[PDB]
């Protein structure tokens, strides 16, 4: 398996930790990444969606260029990039007049999108291509701890494109973080939002903290030591907004957030050095003390 | 023609009456022995595989025969000397396009008898050469009588 | 009170025809399908702690009022599509918001911090450039010390300019190409 | 300054009845088709295809039941086995498989109905004409 | 004959004439060889136009006539009768449709509009030249009918069939007829028990004088056309001689084996020696082998002896005239509704289940309790169209008695019980039909029933104390409300009955988009299908109420016994037959036809194919199979169809 | 004479009203109401059309589809409100509709060239003539009184005299026609 | 004998269930005390008379009379207006389907006029009905159009030399007709 390994924004430039977890876990599970070279923002859906449709399409359907040339499928380790590839992709494999209006745009700049372009999330690579059990049978260090997952929205939804199962009740990201010996807790509603997404993180900080606090509120009720996540941008929610829910609300949980990528790099063996663990604004080390 | 048809034609002719040639298509003729459930082709098979058994109509063996689109007269020695017939004395006063006819009943029969699971693309891929399958004698009078280039 | 003089009889076409051909006529003009059941209310976390019902969006749209475009409501919508997911009318709630956000946003009606997201990925070709922690951090993980990406590639960084001013995004967002700075 | 000829075939139980529910729903297609009304899609044979390209089709289109709803049990099953073959002896004929067009239509149906008279059109508008009747004309 | 032909352009007022210039299609079609007289009218089927075409077939001698129009599917039997008689065969008359499939869709290209037109009436006129005259085929008509389905329509037809002097069987699947009436304990509006109108009617069928019961008995083929049909029923082995059987329910006692009742919808345990439910007609018990032990136990409390272990399905073969198809319908399976928690949680319920859990004959006695406490629940949910107008289930149609239904059972909750608390959840409360607005307004003035406008987003149960709370905006206040309830009632749709399949390839009848059965006019022929001679009634034609398939029983009834009581009938001739002397007995034909009617026979010592015309419905799949061109289908030829497609690009010079 | 460009659809009138003493469905009016709307919409596309209603009652077999299409396809508004009152411009003759937009808490006051009133069924003018003749009863809504509404639909509690069509009460054409065969089967 | 305790009693007593019960005694008393001077009696057979009366000639009424004609039984038509063919007749189209009313319902009309088993009086009403069930014995009078159904054309060249406007009644008063008239051209 031969991926080009779109890298996005905020796992490159901020939390670089989940790149390197990333990079050795999936060529552990036997999958060569292949660099995009020049890719750039998505770009991001939620901003770029709702600002112009035609220009979030346009510049997506350029970054899906950069690996048609290539001859080579995407893999994403996030929802966001995961949500505005895969659905320029669909669009442009479905709306003939959508793909007209891109190529002529493209066209000026010398790429022509023409549809062979899968996108893939790294999640559900290893559920449907790879399997689980090839997680486990590289568990270097079991991880004995509850584990809060957080699907994040734009990873299962919309189903009617993404054809990922049911989106109210997923088994897909629990079977893959109980692969490496952890225990996915139950939580009450677990399929929420955690309030980030469609730009409101940045319009609406106090909504979306809201929404966070409830979502980690209901994970500690239910005993998890951490939460994981497969977005970059749930991970900076759960992350950093724990700092502003504590500046703004009083609430202090200190409560753990790790990236799914970061979470098999424990199971496999990896220094948390290299996970890069201290540029996070809340302290794993609590977990590690668990594990 | 076989030389008495000729010889029919002409005195006809020769006498003023109106020739009139035969009507049915080739099965009458043919000592071949027919399934009275119908004909239904479960495979088809290129004219050098298996062996054909000598009595058992040969389109219902899985030979693509023109019998059944071709006009009787000859005798039918194709089918008699252990050969599927060509098609070459063309078709009935009521067929025009023999060719199209031959493959309108040939994809009506393969696997009727298994009509709404038989996969419609078994027949097109085991006939490689179709236009000389079915037109042998007779391409330029169908109704699409060339190749576009 | 509501008059016909406040009302947009023809708010709803907008919509559609922002929508055209992206993501699509099909996809937007299915607002008219919503006979206002309410299931995408219930299902809204954001509605949960705020005065935002999603079900008044849509009706607000049908009947025509204006204000949707200038409200904050259309914006607290995180595109989660749980809506999307159990609409029972089949009507695509997320993308239609999206749209009204872009009629929204060529109004004017554009958050300050939204517009510097999108001066970043024309400046630099991401919403999160890196700085140089990134680099002294990417060091010490063991990647190379630049992300393979747009922006620290000027051809690919050409190719955006190019293509966003095509698309008339930078005047949207009212850049100003040699100042490098918006327009408030 | 050319239009397409289009010749389409429709059964007279689903897909005539959705021919008819678009012109009841004023749902507007390009006027290249002319429809010819048999009982059964099973009644469509080689020939008439063969038949209309000759006289200068540029396009041919069928339209039956879905497959097992037909009026008439399994009309539509032969039919569907005679279209397979007569793609590829298309080919073998230098006429494009996409010059052909087969359709399971409903008599509910009037909006797919629409969409596929605008699909094949436009498909065919692209293919340009299809040049067997002025070579016969040589 | 040299064909003389007259050619009618209708402008239907402009719905024609507005897009198509009529008077120059009519100028063109004159143009045409063997056009004798063409001309544009604004209303052709009205009588005028009529009047003008019979007028000319007279004055003109005509011998074809041409009528570029709307749809053959609206007036093809107008134009023909008018042809008709004028003298002209009406199978040579020939329909031009340039409304539906051409000014209706080409509003905005009229030239291009007009050329279509001019094209369409040219491919008319070809094909009218080879049309040919043909008489219709007189069959008779077997005095006898067969009801398929055992529920209030079903019921009805045989009853009123059977005092109306035909003879009429009634094949019922379970061992009760009834259907699902006999599963509810009131019913909307006037609340009477089901048993008050259902009961009587079960009675008078079974002792009828001309109605033979078949329960627990299914048609397993069916042959032939209208007036005669041969139908094959497999009358399924009870293990208990009928004729002995006294229904006192001492075996049932003994028992020692439990078995889940469906007629209680999986609640209620019978034993696997049982009789549906306490009024079931036949009174007789049924032995389910999937569970018995064969251990003697029921043989040794019954004095009559009737328990039978050797007993074998018979297949009796029957002559009819005529079917009415009344198999009626299941309740929907909300299970794929996820957010509302059916199958998972306990205290969701159907509707269907309440009825079963409401009834006095019911397995709880009539006590609605709670599935997981066993408790008598005090506030109570219903949420409204689980099932219907919902894209996501595919049943994007109203099923017509949810609204009802709920209102109803909660009437008899509050009765039972008026300290419970009752909310339904809907969109639209459609109370259409008598005394339903004012059985709605008597919900809540009277039984202070509570109403809710907003269509939940889902059901949360309390996994520690089995309640349910419902998510939902109250629409009319702009507010999200979730309240807590000790039981949710789904108001589950009607679907198709799980048997529809079989049924239909048996009959050979089409569904409508909803997965019902296709009435053949929406309007006129709510109770006739498409196929001559098979008829429908109740809620298998489409979701309704009693009172509804009441009425359609008692019209299937009637519809079926016009040809009953002609005791002829006429089959069109547009049918495929041999031509001997073309045929050499290829034996293409034979297995294309679905229902045998081309075969095989020997005359003048050659093999040849025939076709019995009675078998055939003009179909013409063997006609285009037949290499030979021997067999023509009549009225569709394939030279007519030759001359169609050439119509298309030239005239038939 | 000119042509109306907004018109508004008033349901309900006559029929669930307890201050005209109709308090039963009229069954036809909320299908014949975006019936109409969609053949003005096929003469006039630009026209606008909105239907104020109270329950949207499309029950049978194609209904909902019907009220979905009417939406969907042709834009046809649809405002959850019974209207309080009309007002007359006397100067342009042109009519306010005044109602509670139910589904948003506000009082609507749009401006239509033409209002139409979904009226209800009552019976004939002659029913009370019929009604002597025939000596059959009438149900609370004034139409005929069937034997009863399950066991005899058709029937009457006159032997020999049976009921057919909208006479019986409220219902469109293929609910009359299905009565008409009843009626015959039971005669 | 028969005594009513559920629509005489029991639901309408709901609140006293101690007198309902007391009052379900009473009428049970009542009932056997007319059941002890009860006698024997024969149930009177009498023939029924081959033939059927349907009146209103709406597309119920048209459905009734085909169905008993198809059946082979002499059936009787009576419309009181000059036309058969009913509100139906009225109405543009019909939902869902939007068919022509008229063109759908036209063939009805025509066959119901042509049908051998059915005799339609047109422009006529029932005056009086006596006798019972298999037995009726019915007055029908057949108004005076005032022109001769075999010497009139139908052309209608007579309403122009006519100075009396009249509301016409099927176009529900929105247009004028003269004394002399046709209701709609299909009648
Ligand atoms: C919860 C609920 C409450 C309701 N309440 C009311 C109410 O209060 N009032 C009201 O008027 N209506 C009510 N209805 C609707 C009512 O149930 C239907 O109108 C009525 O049952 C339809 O009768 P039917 O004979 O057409 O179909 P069914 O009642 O379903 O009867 C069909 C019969 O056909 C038999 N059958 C099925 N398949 C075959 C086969 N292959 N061969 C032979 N026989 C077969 C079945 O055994 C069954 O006996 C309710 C429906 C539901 C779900
Ligand atoms: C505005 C409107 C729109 C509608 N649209 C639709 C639609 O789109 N689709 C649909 O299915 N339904 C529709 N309906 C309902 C439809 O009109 C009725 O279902 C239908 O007319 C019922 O036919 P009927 O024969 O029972 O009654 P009618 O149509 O009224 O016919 C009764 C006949 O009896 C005659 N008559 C009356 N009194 C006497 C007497 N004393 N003696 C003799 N004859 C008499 C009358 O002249 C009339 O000819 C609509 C109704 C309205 C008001
Ligand atoms: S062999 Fe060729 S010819 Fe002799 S029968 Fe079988 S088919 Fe007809
Ligand atoms: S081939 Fe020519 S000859 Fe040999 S059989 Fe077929 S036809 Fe008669
Ligand atoms: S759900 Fe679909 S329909 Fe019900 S409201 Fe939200 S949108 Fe309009
Ligand atoms: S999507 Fe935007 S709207 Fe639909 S629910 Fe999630 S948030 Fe509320
Ligand atoms: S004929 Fe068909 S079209 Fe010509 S008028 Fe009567 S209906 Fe309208
Ligand atoms: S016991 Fe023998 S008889 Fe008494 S019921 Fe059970 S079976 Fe019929
Ligand atoms: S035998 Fe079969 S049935 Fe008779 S009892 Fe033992 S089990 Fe119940
Ligand atoms: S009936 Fe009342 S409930 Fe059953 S569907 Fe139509 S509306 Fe929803
Ligand atoms: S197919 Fe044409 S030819 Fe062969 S038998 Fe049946 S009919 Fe005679
Ligand atoms: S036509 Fe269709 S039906 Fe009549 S015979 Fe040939 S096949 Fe059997
Ligand atoms: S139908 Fe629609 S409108 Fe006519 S009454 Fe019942 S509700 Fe009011
Ligand atoms: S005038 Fe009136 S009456 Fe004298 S004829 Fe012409 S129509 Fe018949
Ligand atoms: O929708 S956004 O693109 O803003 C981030 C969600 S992952
Ligand atoms: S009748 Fe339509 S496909 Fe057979
Ligand atoms: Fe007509």
């Amino acid at each position: 398996m031969k991926y080009a390994f779109f890298l996005g924004c905020i796992m490159p430039n901020r939390y670089a930790g989940v790149e390197a977890a990333t990079r050795t876990v999936m060529e552990k599970l036997g999958v060569e990444l292949v660099d995009m070279t020049g890719a750039s923002c998505c770009p991001a859906p939620g901003v770029f969606g709702s600002f112009d449709q035609k220009t979030w399409l346009t510049l997506a359907a350029r970054n899906l260029c950069i690996a048609e040339e290539m001859g080579v499928d995407i893999v994403t380790v996030c929802n966001g990039c995961y949500g505005s590839l895969f659905e320029a992709a669909h669009l442009l494999h479905d709306n003939k007049e959508a793909l007209n209006f891109v190529n002529e745009k493209l066209d000026k700049v010398g790429k022509e999108y023409k549809g062979n372009v899968k996108v893939r999330h790294f999640a559900e690579l290893i559920y449907n291509d790879i399997g689980v059990d090839k997680i486990a049978e590289k568990v270097e260090r079991p991880l004995n701890i509850n584990v809060g997952v957080h699907y994040g929205c734009h990873f299962l939804k919309p189903t009617d494109v993404k054809h990922l199962g049911s989106a109210e009740r997923p088994v897909m990201l629990d079977e893959i973080v109980e692969a490496t010996g952890a225990k996915s807790v139950p939580y009450a509603d677990k399929m929420m939002c955690c309030g980030a997404g469609g730009g409101v993180r940045a319009r609406e900080l106090e909504l979306s903290l809201d929404m966070t606090n409830e979502k980690i509120e209901n994970m500690i009720k239910a005993g998890a030591d951490c939460t994981v996540n497969v977005c970059p941008f749930c991970h900076l929610q759960f992350d950093r907004g724990q700092i502003e829910i504590k500046e703004k609300f009083g609430k202090e949980y200190n409560f753990p957030v790790l990236h799914l990528s970061q979470l098999l790099g424990l199971a496999m063996g990896m220094d948390p050095k290299d996970l890069a663990l201290s540029v996070h604004q809340i302290s794993v080390d609590p977990l590690l003390k668990k594990i | 023609p076989n030389p008495e048809m000729i010889a029919e034609v002409v005195k006809a002719l020769l006498e003023g009456k109106e020739p009139e040639l035969p009507k049915k298509n080739l099965c009458e003729e043919c000592a071949r022995k027919k399934s009275e459930e119908g004909v239904a082709i479960e495979t088809i098979k290129r004219n050098y595989e298996g062996n054909p058994d000598p009595e058992k109509c040969l389109l219902e063996q899985g030979y693509i025969c023109l019998g059944i689109a071709t006009r009787e007269g000859c005798g039918a020695p194709c089918p008699s000397s252990g050969v599927p017939c060509s098609g070459c004395s063309g078709p009935t006063d009521a067929v025009v396009d023999q060719g199209a006819k031959m493959i309108s009943a040939l994809c009506s029969d393969f696997g009727i008898d298994n009509d709404r699971d038989v996969d419609p693309m078994i027949l097109p891929k085991s006939i490689k050469d179709k236009i000389g399958s079915f037109y042998k004698f007779t391409l330029p009078s169908a109704f699409v009588p060339i190749r576009l280039k | 009170m509501i008059y016909s003089s406040d009302l947009n009889k023809n708010l709803a076409s907008q919509i559609i025809e922002a929508g055209t051909p992206i993501p699509g006529d099909d996809v937007v003009s299915s607002l008219k399908a919503c006979y206002q059941c309410g299931t995408c209310t219930g299902s809204c976390p954001s509605g949960r702690r705020t005065s935002y019902r999603t079900r008044k969006v849509i009706r607000k749209a049908l009947l025509g009022m204006d204000d949707v475009l200038d409200s904050d409501d259309i914006w607290k919508c995180t595109t989660c599509y749980t809506c999307y997911e159990r609409c029972p009318r089949d009507v695509k709630v997320t993308e239609i918001i999206k749209t009204i956000r872009n009629l929204a946003a060529q109004k004017g009606n554009m958050a300050k911090a939204h517009k510097m997201t999108a001066m970043y990925v024309l400046k630099y070709g991401h919403a999160v450039p890196a700085n140089k922690n990134t680099a002294e951090l990417r060091k010490s993980i063991g990647l190379s010390e630049k992300a393979p990406i747009a922006q620290f590639s000027e051809k690919d960084l050409n190719e955006m300019n190019t293509l966003i001013k095509e698309l008339g995004f930078d005047e949207l967002i009212g850049f100003d190409w040699e100042k490098g700075a918006l327009k408030e | 300054e050319w239009e397409p000829k289009i010749i389409g075939f429709c059964c007279n139980w689903c897909t005539y009845g959705g021919a008819d529910t678009a012109g009841v729903g004023r749902m507007q297609y390009p006027p290249s088709i002319r429809i010819i009304r048999v009982m059964c899609s099973g009644r469509i044979e080689p020939s008439l295809i063969l038949k209309a390209f000759k006289e200068g089709a540029d396009g041919v289109f069928v339209g039956g039941c879905h497959l097992g709803d037909c009026h008439y049990d399994s009309g539509n099953y032969k039919w569907q086995r005679r279209v397979m073959m007569l793609y590829e002896l298309l080919e073998e004929l230098g006429i494009e498989k996409e010059r052909l067009n087969h359709e399971w239509i409903s008599a509910s149906e009037g909006e797919k109905f629409q969409n596929t008279m605008k699909d094949f059109y436009n498909k065919i508008e692209a293919l340009g004409p299809c040049k067997l009747k002025e070579e016969l004309d040589k | 004959e040299e064909p003389r032909i007259g050619v009618y352009v209708c402008h239907c007022g402009v719905n024609i004439g507005g897009t198509v210039d009529c008077p120059d299609v009519t100028e063109f079609a004159k143009t045409l060889k063997n056009v004798v007289v063409a001309r544009d009218y604004k209303y052709m089927c009205a009588d005028p136009g009529q009047e003008m075409i019979k007028k000319d077939i007279k004055e003109h001698n005509l011998n074809r006539v041409v009528v570029a129009a709307c749809s053959p599917r609206l007036h093809e039997p107008t134009f023909r009768r008018c042809v008709a008689e004028a003298g002209l065969n009406p199978f040579l008359f020939e329909f031009a449709n340039i409304r539906e499939h051409c000014s209706w869709v080409h509003m905005h290209e009229k030239e291009k509009a007009t050329e279509k037109a001019k094209d369409l009436v040219r491919m008319a006129v070809a094909k009218a030249r080879l049309l040919e005259p043909l008489e219709f085929i007189k069959v008779g008509v077997t005095q006898r009918a067969l009801v398929i389905g055992g529920g209030v329509a079903g019921i009805q037809t045989a009853l009123d069939l059977g005092d109306m002097g035909f003879e009429t069987i009634l094949v019922e699947k379970t061992p009760s007829v009834g259907g699902r009436m006999a599963q509810l304990d009131k019913t909307f509006p006037t609340n009477d028990c089901s048993i008050c109108i259902l009961a009587p009617k079960m009675v008078d069928v079974a002792k009828h004088p001309n109605v033979k019961l078949y329960a627990y008995s299914e048609v397993v083929d069916v042959q032939g056309y209208v007036g005669n049909f041969k139908v094959k029923i497999m009358k399924k082995a009870r293990y208990i001689d009928e004729t002995k059987c006294t229904g006192c329910g001492q075996c049932s006692e003994v028992c020692p084996i439990d078995v889940p009742n469906e007629f209680d919808m999986g609640i209620g345990m019978r034993k696997a020696i049982y009789k549906p439910f306490p009024q079931a007609v036949p009174a007789k018990y049924t032995i389910d082998k999937e569970h018995c032990i064969e251990c003697g136990l029921c043989a040794k409390v019954c004095g009559p002896n009737a328990i039978d272990f050797d007993q074998e399905p018979e297949i009796i073969e029957a002559e009819v005239g005529t079917i009415i198809c009344a198999i009626g319908y299941d309740a929907f399976d909300p299970t794929v509704r996820e957010e509302y928690g059916y199958g998972v949680y306990d205290n969701v319920v159907t509707a269907l289940e309440l009825e079963r859990m409401i009834n006095a004959s019911g397995p709880t006695g009539g006590k609605v309790i709670r599935l997981s406490d066993g408790q008598k629940p005090k506030r109570i949910a219903f949420i409204q169209c689980v099932g219907s107008r919902d894209a996501k289930v595919g049943n994007k149609y109203c099923s017509n008695v949810c609204c009802m239904y709920a209102m109803k059972n909660s009437q008899l909750i509050k009765e039972k019980s008026p300290d419970t608390e009752i909310d339904i959840y809907y969109m639209d409360i459609r109370a259409f039909s008598k005394g339903y607005e004012e059985f709605y307004e008597r919900s809540a003035k009277q039984y202070g029933i509570k109403f809710m406008r907003g269509r939940p987003s889902q059901v949360i149960e309390d996994p520690e104390t089995g309640n349910l709370v419902v998510r939902a905006e109250d629409t009319l206040l702009g507010e999200i409300l979730e309240k807590e309830y000790d039981l949710v009632v789904l108001s589950v749709g009607m679907v198709p009955t799980k048997s529809a399949d079989e049924v239909q390839k048996i009959l050979g009848i089409s569904r409508t988009p909803d997965q019902f059965f296709m009435e053949a006019h929406p309007k006129l022929r709510p109770v006739d299908t498409a196929t001559d001679g098979v008829y429908l009634a109740g809620a298998c034609q489409g979701p309704k109420d009693i009172p509804a398939s009441v009425a359609q029983g008692s019209a299937a009834a009637s519809r079926a016994a016009i040809p009953l009581a002609k005791g002829e009938v006429e089959v069109e001739p547009i049918i495929a037959s041999v031509d001997a002397e073309i045929c050499g007995g290829c034996g293409v034909c034979v297995k294309q036809c679905p229902y045998g009617a081309p075969r095989l026979v020997e005359k003048d010592g050659k093999v040849v194919a025939e076709v019995i015309s009675a078998l055939c419905k003009g179909c013409g799949t063997c006609p285009a199979g037949c290499p030979s061109g021997a067999l023509e289908q009549d009225h569709f030829k394939t030279i007519q169809l030759f001359k169609q497609i050439e119509g298309m690009f030239r005239d038939t010079a």
